[PDB]
């Protein structure tokens, strides 16, 4: 069972110049102190990535999917519970759903049991207790199941001074759905458009299911009452380019530079 | 003969650190010289004659 | 079978060439012209299955 939102006061989507995030390991091999050049799907430097800020008011519209999604979230509260991807149409078509709340990471691919809304009630007035665990009602036929160990999702956190910054990248290539993850532990800086630096994206999981995806929406949690918190996340797209990467003595990616971005590049 | 890798040389113990997803090791010549034994999980270093 | 077999099903009514490793299970009604139609067969109303 699920209950709709209504009275949607959608904030204007902000824009942020993504500095250096998005570089990942192209393949599961090892190199050592050698430069490399690779043509690959990427997010370029200095692109106006879309910033969504969530403060009674919920703002999570459905967004079209095109050539992977680079998603980032700086939070502590553990409101995110998964992602809805595909071409759902009240789940009479094929889609996939993700649940990674507390017990395990489960990925289902089905002509789903469906709700009319992402959340459930949503919540009662003061606390954020979870009830009505079924987020899905009735299906025709299902295709694929996957259950694995839960990821590092600390439950509940202070408003402001967020440390849980997690960057995921979603890639689709001919039925290969590759998800790469990287979480950084602490950021003492207050949430702004500031964070820039060096990072690497270790690979996480690959799914050979072979479906069609055209749009996606997030998953965040019978009364209407809540003391508002703070949530900040970013969504951006990708296109094929070629990158020059510098390795190190240990065997990790230190710096990457675009080739078609600038004449100096 | 490592999973179809048919080669010849001397095998030493490699002190470098790989990753759980990592399985091989290359060089400028793009030929394999650092490998991982499937049964026992240390790292071997390959050097030609 | 000795009297014929009819259990297995298919469809040869698709609009365009699907990309490799694409799954289609839905039974959207096949159309041959710009006239919208559904359900019973006829002109631009042929069932795909
Ligand atoms: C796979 O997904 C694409 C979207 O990425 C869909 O494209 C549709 O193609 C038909 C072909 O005439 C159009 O009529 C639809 O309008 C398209 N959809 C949208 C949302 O615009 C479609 O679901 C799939 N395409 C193929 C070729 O299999
Ligand atoms: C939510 O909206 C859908 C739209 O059709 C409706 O069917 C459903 O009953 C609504 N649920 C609630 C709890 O209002
Ligand atoms: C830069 O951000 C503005 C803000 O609305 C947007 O209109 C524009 O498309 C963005 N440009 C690029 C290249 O992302
Ligand atoms: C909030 O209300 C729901 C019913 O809508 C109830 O199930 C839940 O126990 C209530 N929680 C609190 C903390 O009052």
């Amino acid at each position: 069972q699920c209950v709709n939102l209504t009275t949607r006061t959608q904030l204007p989507p902000a824009y942020t110049n993504s500095f250096t995030r998005g570089v990942y390991y192209p393949d599961k091999v090892f190199r050592s102190s050698v430069l490399h050049s690779t043509q690959d799907l990427f997010l370029p430097f200095f692109s106006n990535v879309t910033w969504f800020h969530v403060i009674k008011r919920f703002d999570n519209p459905v967004l079209p999917f095109n050539d992977g999604v680079y998603f980032a979230s700086i939070e502590k509260s553990n409101i995110i519970r998964g992602w809805i991807f595909g071409t759902t149409l009240d789940s009479k078509t094929q889609s996939l759903l993700i649940v990674n709340n507390a017990t395990n990471v489960v990925i289902k691919v089905c002509e789903f049991q469906f709700c009319n809304d992402p959340f459930l009630d949503h919540k009662n007035n003061k606390s954020w207790m979870e009830s009505e665990f079924r987020v899905y009602s009735s299906a025709n036929n299902c295709t694929f199941e996957y259950v694995s160990q839960p990821f590092l999702m600390d439950l509940e956190g202070k408003q402001g001074n967020f440390k849980n910054l997690r960057e995921f990248v979603f890639k689709n290539i001919d039925g290969y759905f590759k998800i790469y993850s990287k979480h950084t532990p602490i950021i003492v800086r207050e949430p702004e458009d500031l964070p820039q630096g060096f990072s690497a994206l270790e690979p996480l999981v690959d799914l050979p299911i072979g479906i069609n995806i055209t749009r996606f929406q997030t998953l965040l949690a019978s009364s209407s009452g809540w003391t508002a918190g703070a949530a900040a996340y970013y969504v951006g797209y990708l296109q094929p380019r070629t990158f020059l990467l510098k390795y190190n003595e240990n065997g990790t990616i230190t710096d990457a530079v675009d080739c078609a971005l600038d004449p100096l590049s | 003969n490592f999973n179809g890798l048919k080669g010849t040389g001397v095998l030493t113990e490699s002190n470098k650190k790989f990753l759980p997803f990592q399985q091989f090791g290359r060089d400028i010549a793009d030929t394999t010289d650092a490998v991982r034994d499937p049964q026992t999980l240390e790292i071997l270093d390959i050097t030609p004659c | 079978k000795v009297s014929g077999n009819y259990n297995y099903l298919y469809r040869l009514f698709r609009k365009s060439n699907l990309k490799p490793f694409e799954r289609d299970i839905s039974t959207e009604i096949y159309q041959a012209g710009n006239k919208p139609c559904n359900g019973v067969a006829g002109f631009n109303c042929y069932f795909p299955l």
